């Protein structure tokens, strides 16, 4: 009908076209135990079932591929003479493109033998799957064509029973019947149909279909596709075609897991009881909780489990006491470690349940980057990330001269360029001009949302100037509340006054970071905040991270890297990794450019993702909401990107939902 | 794949069609294919690209309408009328060269 | 009043600072007063 559209990727029932002559030759040369199923009942031959298994390769440029057909020794079951034939398709390089297994049933002659069932979904299930409750996905009503000669010529099998009338009478049928593989491809298109709504596209890996009844041309067949199970993030789905009130074909599909985004929020979501329900639910969450609290009590000097479970006034570490009136959690390093451990717990619970995509790229906010690296990629373990996070938080507070009463001369606020006629082409110029007018230090820090979320950090007088300008332009244009001061925090992160402790943070990281590292575990799967591009082993990346922000241990790689790549690839990869992570501290985030790269399709450049699920608490989904407004804005309003909260949308994300 | 645009200058339509082609995000630009009247044309392309071009034109139209509504220079507002043609395939397009 | 009272007092007074500040380990002095010394032992 009208709402659906064929998928952008080729459906797996396209390689079956050129291989029909090979399968017919195999049928002609097929033999039973001292007998041949080519003589007696070729006219009574019918397609019993079809199984499709594909490999990650799929031709896109016109190639010259080869197919081989092997016909197994046909048996004689209780319904007909079953002859199975296996066909594999290979490219010019010899790599296997797809594997097809289809059995043909000569309906006439039968025997006494067991009819083994075909492999479910082409045998693409990896023996690790859970039978989730069935969810309605789609229903379609496709009418079989009155004439099937077009399908005969496009596909390749000109079997006269489907087209001719005399041969249909000879075969014992009143009228010609439609190709079963027409139903196969129609169901495949119905299961891979795109409606434009929030749902990742379907790319079938394995797909099997069994043909039960017979359909005459012009019959109105209606499909029904139901979600069944999950296999390492990828979901198992099945389709039951029906013509009227009897099952005609029952097909099951194992489609590829979409490339998702695991975003990690920054400061401001912390509250008493973060992920305690997840702690009580899962067993892996309890394991990571115990490991984290044991590590904190053995190395740091406090219990993170108590800090998150309860909010005391002041706690005492190994060295001195830490105090915060409205809650000890709100202070920096305790909040950071709580974020890290909660994100790790949720990631472990997700990947223990099988709802975690292995190849998903990792991104996040300024401090959610380390959590992404540890959880999604696993470049380092929990203990190393916790100790480095606590060390950087402790080092952050003693690099800015503050008052003896705790006050300082740095405050930040969120400016909203709504109805004030500001954009990325003017906002930096606006900040620079107002900073020159005020005479104080002003910087841009967080590029959160394109329209109505920007963060400005600077001095108190400069912030007052910002507030006065914002109010005057607001009353000029109408009430918008475009200036909201940040609650509590007064440290100008991601600024030029944070270039003092960068070297000490670097040496602490080098002490913490392992001597050996795996660049492959992080290449193409990590988006740094300072440079919103994918982590790549390129001279362009190192040149950008050098000229954008100075680095004294990087000029050596710039001077010569070819022979040095041939000498120490891993060492230089670790060096650039730690350098980027270290100067992240004083560099502003580029969430806008990372979201733009993450939401634009592969065509025209940019990572075209299908799911954007951020792993953060449901009390205040900042990243999820900002992504929702970013998608909602007039540009790419047609983008079908699914946004989910790992806690608010747990039912959909774990596929334990019903209707 | 065919959409008729009326109440618009064909030269201006070609100009903002080139502008819509300029950005990287568009992988294939719609092409003005026929010229019915002095203020009516039909542009041919992929339906998704046609919808995106309608998005762009409506953004420009909303900008001009907001400018006029604020009691500024209000001679006329660029408000084209988009209507779908009843064809299956696009015609008069270089993409059908083969 | 000696044994059970001071033992539950030790438990209660050492429970409060358990999750608040680790390695903060409470200290108790036991008054030990021949037969009286034997009872003290």
């Amino acid at each position: 009908g009208e709402p659906l559209a064929p998928s952008l990727t080729n459906v797996p029932d396209a390689l079956v076209g050129p291989c029909w002559p090979a399968v017919f030759a195999a049928i002609g040369s097929a033999v039973t135990d001292t007998g041949e199923p080519v003589v007696e009942g070729l006219l009574s031959l019918v397609h019993l079932d079809h199984a499709a298994r594909v490999v990650g390769q799929l031709p896109t440029v016109p190639a010259q591929l080869t197919v081989t057909a092997t016909a197994a020794n046909a048996t004689d079951t209780d319904m007909g003479r079953v002859v199975p034939v296996s066909v594999v398709v290979t490219g010019a390089d010899g790599a296997v493109i797809a594997t097809l297994e289809e059995r043909f049933a000569i309906l006439g002659r039968t025997g006494s033998a067991e009819l083994a069932d075909p492999a479910r979904a082409g045998g693409a299930v990896s023996a690790n799957a859970t039978d989730t409750p069935r969810r309605r996905r789609r229903d379609v009503t496709i009418t079989a064509p009155v004439d099937m000669r077009p399908f005969a010529v496009v596909s390749g099998d000109h079997n006269p029973i489907h087209t001719d009338r005399a041969a249909a009478l000879l075969a014992g049928l009143e009228s010609p019947i439609v190709h079963g593989m027409w139903l196969s491809a129609a169901a495949q298109h119905a299961v891979t149909a795109t409606d434009g709504q929030a749902r990742p596209p379907a790319r079938l890996v394995g797909w099997t279909a069994r043909f039960l009844g017979m359909v005459r041309p012009g019959d109105e067949v209606d499909f029904r596709v139901e979600r069944v199970g999950i296999d390492q993030g990828a979901e198992i789905v099945d389709v039951a075609a029906r013509v009227g009130s009897d099952l005609v074909m029952s097909a099951s599909a194992r489609l590829a897991a979409p490339k998702t985004v695991y975003a990690f929020p920054g400061q401001g979501i912390q509250h008493k009881g973060m992920g305690m329900e997840v702690r009580a639910r899962s067993k892996a969450a309890r394991k990571v909780w115990d490991t984290a609290d044991k590590f904190t009590r053995d190395t740091l000097g406090f219990s993170v489990l108590h800090v998150v479970r309860d909010n005391p006034t002041s706690i005492i570490a190994s060295g001195v006491h830490y105090h915060h009136p409205d809650g000890v959690l709100y202070l920096t390093q305790f909040t950071q470690v709580a974020m890290a451990t909660v994100a790790a717990a949720q990631v472990a619970e997700m990947r223990e349940q099988g709802a975690f995509v292995e190849g998903a790229i990792a991104c996040g906010h300024s401090v959610g980057e380390y959590t992404a690296l540890a959880c999604v990629t696993g470049i380092y373990q929990l203990e190393a990330l916790l100790e480095m996070v606590f060390h950087r938080g402790s080092k952050m507070h003693d690099i800015v001269p503050r008052d003896e009463l705790g006050r300082s001369n740095y405050r930040l606020a969120a400016i909203r360029p709504s109805q004030i006629d500001l954009d990325d082409a003017d906002v930096p110029a606006f900040v620079a001009g107002i900073a020159e007018s005020t005479g104080e230090f002003l910087e841009i820090v967080n590029f959160n949302l394109r329209g109505s979320q920007y963060a400005i950090a600077g001095t108190v007088r400069g912030l007052e100037a910002l507030e006065a300008e914002v109010e005057r332009r607001r009353e000029l244009t109408g009430g918008r509340r475009s200036f909201i001061l940040v609650p509590g925090i007064d440290v100008p992160f991601h600024s030029r006054v944070l270039r003092v402790g960068v070297a000490e943070f670097r040496r602490s990281l080098d002490r913490v970071m392992p001597r050996d590292a795996d660049p492959d575990l992080i290449i193409g799967r990590y988006i740094p905040n300072l440079v919103p591009r994918l982590f790549t082993l390129d001279r362009d990346f190192i040149q950008e991270i050098r000229d954008l922000v100075p680095a004294e241990p990087l000029d050596e790689i710039l001077a010569d890297y070819d022979t040095w790549l041939r000498e120490r690839p891993r060492e230089m990869a670790r060096t650039v990794f730690i350098e980027l992570l270290a100067w992240q501290f004083a560099s502003p985030v580029r969430w806008i450019e990372t979201q733009d790269l993450l939401f634009i399709e592969e065509a025209a450049g940019g990572l075209g993702v299908e799911r954007f699920v951020e792993i953060g608490v449901k009390s205040s989904p900042t990243v999820a909401g900002l992504a929702t407004n970013t998608l909602k804005l007039p540009e790419y309003a047609h983008s079908t990107v699914e946004v989910l909260n790992a806690e608010r949308d747990a039912a959909v994300l774990f596929a334990t939902d019903t209707d | 794949p065919m959409v008729s645009v009326t109440n618009a200058d064909p030269e201006r339509i070609g100009r903002l069609l080139d502008e819509f082609a300029q950005d990287v995000r568009t992988v294939l630009p719609p092409v003005l294919s026929i010229r019915n009247g002095r203020r009516a044309v039909v542009i041919t392309g992929t339906p998704e690209q046609l919808s995106r071009f309608e998005l762009y034109c409506r953004q420009i139209s909303e900008k001009e309408e907001a400018d006029r509504k604020n009691k500024v220079r209000g001679g006329d507002v660029f408000s084209p009328v988009f209507e779908p043609v009843q064809v299956e395939v696009g015609f008069h397009t270089p993409r059908l060269s083969d | 009043v000696l044994l059970w009272a001071v033992q539950r007092l030790i438990g209660g007074l050492s429970t409060i600072g358990a999750e608040r500040d680790i390695a903060s380990r409470l200290h108790v002095v036991l008054p030990g007063s021949d037969g009286a010394y034997g009872e003290a032992k």
